[PDB]
RNA sequence: CGAAGGGACGGGCGAUGGCCUCCGUUGCCCUCGGCCGAUCGAAAGGGAGUCGGGUUCAGAUCCCCGAAUCCGGAGUGGCG
RNA sequence: CGCGACCUCAGAUCAGACGUGGCGACCCGCUGAAUUUAAGCAUAUUAGUCAGCGGAGGAGAAGAAACUAACCAGGAUUCCCUCAGUAACGGCGAGUGAACAGGGAAGAGCCCAGCGCCGAAUCCCCGCCCCGCGGCGGGGCGCGGGACAUGUGGCGUACGG
């Protein structure tokens, strides 16, 4: 009877979050027989929900996110979590598009003397 | 004139400051309630002090969270076990977290609580 | 008398642990820090004490971020992508 | 063009004309915090033939600094041992005003790069300069070519490390004879060099 | 003292924690090398800092 | 060596959301203005208002029982 | 006794950005001793070194002569070998101390302001229709704002133009 994050995908938060806070109930069903001496096969249990409580929460976040990836899916301005992460120093570098700009001053030495090929016989 | 400076003072006037509407949010979703209604309750007390307070003084007795105020525990214990709450006293143990005397309704008493709950 | 009658006196407390640091340096009265002068923000660090910088340097510590951007480093630092799924 | 005769007329300092300019702007600039953004170059004409363009993303900051030598940090006068270092008073600071003004108005605009700057009226007590300040992250700089070279990393904080106009004079770095000082690229650098003992695996 | 700060209370409820002795079923794993307890205080002899 | 008050029932111009008869708000205009110095600083100083009995292996002016009390809120009035 | 234009300043939880702090082996800018040696000791020496302060980068700094040279001349900068423990400095005591040429390692050059002509030719922002994202750009527009003649862009830099 294991849930899996991958048999949760296109089940809607309506009944995700149905079936997320039973098991927190069964948790907090578990620890109170955990104070209460309970049982062996009742305390090796109480893992196999917090993992399932990890996970149906997994599942919730990542539809979630991905949703404002696509909400946001070609907007002038992003919030700060779904704009790219990588570095600091990576993030206030010039981009693509301008490193590569040259004056009309510099792009005209490139078309009328362009590095040549050539070899010389001995 | 007709304007008149009927004082010495030069002050700063007033002007105008408008609220924010900014062209995207800082943060993409509002933060999860992490402490929910079962991040109150952890579990309960079913020491031999503990079940002499649910007899006589008609209470139960949680271990909470230790970020939960008198308020919390108070509507936590009324949702989750569906029970009424007279007043709460709370205290932080020397091990750490807090525990909370919850004090049941007139209407109610702990003993047939418990039962539901397991910890008799 | 400067001998042992004059230890019995002793009953208040000079330093407190401090926020930043977390060292029991923090001067109540100067409001200061004694180990990493915290009511401020550059971080104290001497040259001559080369013993007191390998306590408190980088890699004492978790490093709860920079392990994850070692890692990240090894594959160009790359972002929103998915290990080609089955 | 008219720039021709600015540059011949602050030239001309001394003269009737030039001296009531440099006093009533002083007046001007004493009258002000030391710290004071102003809205336009001074001289247009110095500005231009240090950097300056009329564009967006140029700022100009004009700088106050208390003029004179640097008397020495010492209590009451006592700098202790071998009467060489008994000097408190006629002391002189390595780098200019200039340079130090440099550094005055790019410590307080850490967002900004310090370019170049020029004098504008001294004082007896104090000397006023003006900088000239880029926002290397605005549009108009970082899409043009030949000025988005200060956008660069390696050129934050170029004040503070001595390698702008002013801050660089006091390096004795150049050519010649007479910088034999600082041939490997600094002085620190031409001592490295010529006090490390050279030690090859065949002796 | 009965006047306590909570993060100096709360600095005490950590260091009584782990002034504990090692489980039992410690000493039987695979690589053992420790035996018992080797930074245990008692409050007469070593104090602590704070 | 500072343009250091972002407040004020009221007055009112009203954009006007409504049990639009109004009536809780709202922005600005006219009107009035120094806690004149952010803030920290006392578990012995200043500082509203809790006491009696009973109760535990260890807690009580804090828990039970019985008597009170203070502060704040009451627009839809809670009645005299 | 208003309405405007500008100029000089100011306020804002205004729209969008940016700086702070750490590490610091190397690098740059300052600041800067004394022990020691001189068989004492004060100049000198240790040493522009230790400690102190600031700023970086994957290198940095330097760098295309206001140069070396006096030759039948060389031709940016950095590094190595040599010059050379030399020229020189020094209570000419102890001690200190480069550079040029030559041989190699690499090898690369360029851009302004000014002076000038070119109906500001230039740039920034915000809406817009069309294509991509994955460091968000081009194409068109808007009798749409703004910067800007107190000088933006193109040509052009001492090797001449
Ligand atoms: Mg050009
Ligand atoms: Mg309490
Ligand atoms: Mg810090
Ligand atoms: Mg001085
Ligand atoms: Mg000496
Ligand atoms: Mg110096
Ligand atoms: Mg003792
Ligand atoms: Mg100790
Ligand atoms: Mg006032
Ligand atoms: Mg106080
Ligand atoms: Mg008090
Ligand atoms: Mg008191
Ligand atoms: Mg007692
Ligand atoms: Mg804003
Ligand atoms: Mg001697
Ligand atoms: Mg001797
Ligand atoms: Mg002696
Ligand atoms: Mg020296
Ligand atoms: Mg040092
Ligand atoms: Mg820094
Ligand atoms: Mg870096
Ligand atoms: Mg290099
Ligand atoms: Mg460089
Ligand atoms: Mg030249
Ligand atoms: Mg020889
Ligand atoms: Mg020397
Ligand atoms: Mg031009
Ligand atoms: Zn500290």
């Amino acid at each position: 009877a294991k849930i899996k994050a991958r048999d949760l995908r296109g089940k809607k938060k309506e009944e995700l979050l149905k079936q997320l806070d039973d098991l927190k109930v069964e948790l907090s069903q578990l620890r109170v027989a955990k104070v209460t001496g309970g049982a062996a096969s009742k305390l090796s249990k109480i893992r196999v929900v917090r993992k399932s409580i990890a996970r149906v929460l997994t599942v919730i976040n990542q539809t979630q996110k991905e949703n404002l990836r696509k909400f946001y899916k070609g907007k002038k301005y992003k919030p700060l979590d779904l704009r790219p992460k990588k570095t600091r120093a990576m993030r206030r570098r010039l981009n693509k598009h301008e490193e590569n700009l040259k004056t009309k001053k510099q792009q005209r030495k490139e078309r009328l003397y362009p590095l040549r090929k050539y070899a010389v016989k001995a | 004139k007709k304007k008149i400076r009927t004082s010495p003072t030069f002050r700063r006037p007033k002007t105008l400051r408008l609220r924010r509407q900014p062209k995207y949010p800082r943060k993409s979703a509002p933060r999860r309630n992490k402490l929910d209604h079962y991040a109150i309750i952890k579990f309960p007390l079913t020491t031999e002090s503990a079940m002499k307070k649910i007899e006589d003084n008609n209470t139960l007795v949680f271990i909470v969270d230790v970020k939960a105020n008198k308020h919390q525990i108070k509507q936590a214990v009324k949702k989750l076990y569906d029970i009424d709450v007279a007043k709460v006293n709370t205290l932080i143990r020397p091990d750490g977290e807090k525990k909370a005397y919850v004090r049941l309704a007139p209407d109610y008493d702990a003993l047939d609580v418990a039962n539901k709950i397991g910890i008799i | 008398t400067k001998g042992t009658s004059s230890f019995g006196k002793r009953r208040n407390k000079t330093h407190t642990l401090c926020r930043r640091c977390g060292s029991k340096a923090y001067h109540l009265q100067k409001s200061t820090c004694g180990k990493c002068g915290y009511p401020a923000k550059r971080k104290r660090k001497y040259n001559w004490s080369a013993k007191a910088k390998r306590r408190n340097t980088t890699g004492t510590g978790r490093m709860r971020h920079l392990k994850i951007v070692y890692r990240r480093f090894r594959h160009g630092f790359r972002e929103g992508t998915t290990p080609k799924p089955k | 063009g008219a720039y021709k005769y600015i540059q011949e007329l602050w030239r001309k300092k001394q003269s009737d004309v030039m001296r009531f300019l440099l006093r009533v702007r002083c007046w001007q600039y004493r009258q002000l915090s030391a710290l004071h953004r102003a809205p336009r170059p001074t001289r247009p004409d110095k500005a231009r033939r240090l950097g300056y363009k009329a564009k967006q993303g140029y700022v100009i900051y004009r700088i106050r600094v208390r003029r004179g030598g640097r008397k020495r940090p010492v209590p009451k006068g006592a700098t202790y041992g071998k009467p060489v270092h008994h000097g408190v008073n006629q002391l002189k600071f390595a780098r200019s005003l200039q340079s130090v003004a440099e550094e005055r108005a790019g410590r307080h605009c850490g967002a900004l790069r310090v370019l170049n700057s020029y004098w504008v009226g001294e004082d007896s007590t104090y000397k006023f300069f003006e900088v000239i300040l880029i926002d290397p992250f605005h549009k108009a700089i970082r899409r043009n070519p030949d000025t988005q070279w200060i956008t660069k990393p390696v050129h934050k904080h170029r004040e503070m490390r001595g390698l702008t106009s002013a801050g660089r004079k006091s390096r004795g770095l150049g050519k010649g004879h007479k910088f034999h000082h600082t041939i490997g690229g600094s002085r620190r650098a031409a001592w490295r060099r010529r006090n490390t003992l050279q030690l090859h695996r065949y002796r | 003292s009965s006047h306590k700060t909570f993060r100096i209370k709360r600095f005490l409820a950590k260091k009584q924690k782990q002034n504990r002795p090692i489980p039992q079923w410690i000493r039987m794993k695979t690589g053992n090398k420790i035996r018992y307890n080797s930074k245990r205080r008692h409050w007469r002899r070593t104090k602590l800092g704070l």
